[PDB]
């Protein structure tokens, strides 16, 4: 329902176009795999996992994305340098075009993955997912040598839980004075800066998370998204009420999925919707908002990039 | 009344 | 600062610096 | 995620506040009882149902409204003058404060429903649904003689599935009429008009429905809302996809409970969320988007009416 005045930058990462005006491009659906306590993963430290059901969780999303038209991107999550290298090798050995986010909490693991992807030859695909104010000199110095041209700039001001705080860490810089995270990424090789709004938990910064989607998009012009499902998964009241109902999942999923639709109508360009096991419920919901966003685009004056493959025409 | 933003144009 | 267009018909528009949904004045 | 400049009118019908800036008042979840093929209605023509098993459905919405703070309003659907008269008669005896939309597809019944409400004194609690563009001369006669003061005006422009059509059917009127449907209400004695967006099917004018929510609020200022779940209920692709998967309702519910959340963040003030039997899945999803709206309002400078009973305080 928006049409930003600031010209929106479209980045093409292995065929998945990040960014654009709301309705121009179908919503990207990043899908977390090999996360904490994934059923397939048996040895969380040596990265063993099933490797047979892992394909089944990835072929499901491809078929759904070929029915809905929404782009699909994987988010490989690892905890140790050996584990993350094991997942990238498998993923690149099954899919040859779809990008991935090498996600990890520890800095030394993300740098190892970013360095490893350079040696394997697939580093135009890596979307290495951290440029945050809590970045050490060790990680920036290895990310500069690695051939990773895309990164998820996380707009997380611990000190300032406001929308202005999200802007300042990107433009001016907060804790870790000067060299804002949008300007650290340029000097570490990142050519396609993708912004993350750093979804804060419900009741503390959850209002600034949704108002930052049309704010940082209309100020910087770069693609905007984030893990909005964390707002609902970290809700204390819902956990208590959910466990009393006969079907705990049927009460939680509309709330968890709704965090993405609410932020998608605001202008979000990609959606970290969480575990890949929830692929059958997020695609119909997100594709429903893309029909809605794909109609105001044809009314406000936006030019849809490829009408024959948009959810507004594939569906309906 | 309840006014609004001015029309941002270019020279 | 972004004049986010949501209704050119009634001239309605957003104002991202203040958060308001105002109406662009032709004046 | 935004505040409106045009001073929003708030209508207090029977202890429920319709209207206000986004976040000022909690969303008014409007249920729907005695609808087509309700499992409790045995004799649809005569209005004979299971009175003991219907009070349990209502008391489920009453108890969950006290936990989340979201106000609730009934919508007594009926298709014969006798049926809707017994439905209204039952409802007012079990609860004495909550308003009720006297909804019907046949103008004769709404004519009969309006007379009965003023006959037994419960008329300030009755919302006439709806004053559409097809209202006949007889329906105006009974409505203006009655004591019904609040009614829902349907922003339906038949040959104009666009935002400008919805504005024009309220401002200047459409085809077959000479006065705007928002001024026909005034001469009908409706002191409290409540606009309905008249949500259209997906792929045939659904984007204009969501973009009229912030347009018919920033143009008129009257309470805005409607039944958005009709967009996901009329979706042919979802009706086909959801059958292939083992649980048809596991996939359809996040989409059906996503139409309300998308429109709620866009400025909607009440949600005709459909059958009453979905209370336990709509309230957690809607109260979540009301915490998001109650946070920007506290940060954008909007004052909240009753902060103690807001979802931003009870559920955080």
């Amino acid at each position: 329902m928006f049409k930003f005045d600031k010209k929106q930058e479209v980045f093409e990462l292995g065929g998945v176009k990040f960014g654009g005006q709301p309705g121009e491009n179908p919503t990207v659906l990043v899908s977390t795999m090999f996360y904490a306590r994934h059923k397939i993963v048996t040895d969380e430290d040596k990265g063993i996992f099933d490797r047979a059901a892992a394909e089944t969780l990835w072929n499901t999303q491809v078929s759904l994305s070929d029915a809905t038209g929404l782009p699909y991107v994987n988010q490989i999550v690892g905890e140790t340098p050996e584990s993350i290298k094991r997942y990238i090798e498998w993923f690149v050995g099954i899919d040859d075009r779809t990008p991935f986010l090498i996600d990890s909490s520890a800095g030394n693991v993300r740098a190892a993955a970013a360095q490893y992807c350079t040696e394997i030859g697939v580093a135009d695909r890596a979307i290495h997912n951290s440029i945050n104010a809590s970045i050490e000199q060790s990680e920036i110095d290895v990310l500069t040598e690695s051939d990773v041209s895309a990164a998820i700039v996380l707009a997380f001001n611990a000190t300032d839980p406001t929308v202005k705080g999200k802007i300042d860490i990107l433009e001016v810089g907060g804790s870790g004075q000067t060299k804002g995270m949008l300007q650290v990424a340029k000097e570490c090789g990142i050519k396609y800066p993708i912004i993350d709004v750093a979804a804060m938990p419900l009741g503390a910064g959850s209002g600034a998370t949704i108002r930052s989607v049309p704010t940082l998009k209309g100020k910087f012009g770069l693609p905007i998204g984030g893990g909005y499902h964390n707002m609902a998964s970290a809700w204390d009241w819902l956990r208590k009420f959910k466990k009393t109902q006969p079907d705990p999942k049927a009460i939680y999923m509309p709330t968890d999925i709704g965090t993405n639709l609410v932020a998608q109508i605001a202008g979000s360009d990609y959606l970290l919707y969480g575990p890949i096991e929830n692929v059958n419920q997020i695609f119909p919901a997100v594709a429903m908002v893309d029909i809605m966003l794909g109609e105001t685009a044809k009314e406000l004056g936006v030019e849809i990039a490829d009408l024959e493959n948009h959810p507004v025409t594939k569906l309906t | 009344h309840e006014k609004g933003v001015p029309m941002v144009l270019a020279p | 600062m972004s004049i986010v267009r949501i209704a050119p018909e009634i001239n309605l528009v957003m104002d991202t610096e203040s958060g308001t949904v105002t109406q662009e004045r032709k004046d």
